[PDB]
């Protein structure tokens, strides 16, 4: 399957990864050899300056946020993106210095392999932050749901207070299928989803239909079941 | 009894209304960016397959 589970993150990680395996089987095949490297010092610069801006933000986000999770790992794949740099400036130096340097050719691929690797952390990390997101909502619904074995109309307001929290929902899923690599996931988010919404009607409807004992559990089944559903979508975002 | 309703909701059930993803994204991009470059200027305009390249760009847009 692909390796990126986000078409954003792919978009951005997907490129440079290949771009490192050019080189690689260049190195290997010698087709660089003998050959004077240009001043890299100022694309070193550049990346610099790129990776200590999104430090910057990173370090802010870890600050301003409410994820108790996220505080605790964006803050490393700084440190990793960090090195990474430094082994970058290094190799720069080496190949000014000597612009034939072949030892300078391995801080060059680790340097460059250390800063996909330490961004591809950092987007990883706040993408389960943004699951978490997702997953609140849905944790929420399911409570809300379990409100249900406890309600005459005097107590059908409580499905006009549902409608709103049962839309964000909808829209999260929605908008986080469009964002998944793996088809599969996509399906079973979407199926879960579509399962959720149809059986709604059918969860105000059983509660009516309470005005015996038949009503009861044909009502405690569609929760079952919407709990499930719901239940699944929470597992699947997290796969 | 509407307020446990409430006591849940309060867990954000609500609309959004109304840039840190697009913002980290952003960065992302430009680390990759940096990135990119120093890596083909590294290798320079040698050896790599560049007119396959153009073309998949081509032929892509006779479609994307």
């Amino acid at each position: 399957m692909p390796v990126f589970h986000t078409r954003t993150i792919e978009s951005i990680l997907e490129p440079v990864a290949q771009q490192i395996s050019h080189l690689v089987i260049m190195h290997e095949e010698g087709e660089v050899d003998g050959k004077a490297i240009p001043d890299l010092t100022a694309p070193v610069a550049a990346v610099q300056a790129a990776v200590s801006n999104l430090v910057r933000v990173g370090k802010e986000t870890v600050q301003t946020t409410e994820d108790q999770i996220l505080k605790r790992d964006m803050p490393p794949a700084f440190i990793k993106v960090e090195n990474a740099c430094t082994k970058l400036v290094q190799a720069a130096q080496m190949l000014q210095s000597d612009p034939y340097s072949v030892p300078a050719r391995d801080y060059l691929i680790d340097g460059s392999r250390g800063i996909l690797s330490g961004t591809s952390d950092l987007l990883l990390t706040f993408d389960e932050a943004e699951v978490r997101k997702i997953i609140r909502v849905c944790k929420g619904i399911l409570e809300y749901l379990t409100v249900a074995e406890v309600v005459t109309m005097e107590d059908v307001t409580y499905t006009k207070n549902l409608g709103p929290g049962m839309t964000k929902m909808a829209k999260m899923i929605d908008e986080r299928q469009q964002e998944l690599t793996h088809q599969e996931h996509r399906v079973m988010l979407v199926n879960s989803m579509n399962t959720v919404k149809e059986l709604l009607p059918v969860l105000i409807s059983a509660m009516k239909i309470f005005v015996i004992e038949e009503a009861l559990k044909n009502r405690n089944f569609t929760v079952e079941k919407m709990s499930a559903e719901i239940n699944e979508i929470i597992r699947v975002l997290q796969l | 009894e509407e307020r446990l309703e409430s006591i849940i909701s309060g867990a954000a059930l609500m609309a959004d209304s109304s840039d840190r993803r697009e913002r980290i994204v952003a960065e992302c991009n430009a680390v990759r960016q940096a990135l990119q470059d120093l890596l083909s200027e590294y290798m320079g305009n040698a050896g790599r397959k560049e007119r396959s390249d153009a073309l998949n760009s081509a032929i892509d847009k006779m479609t994307k």
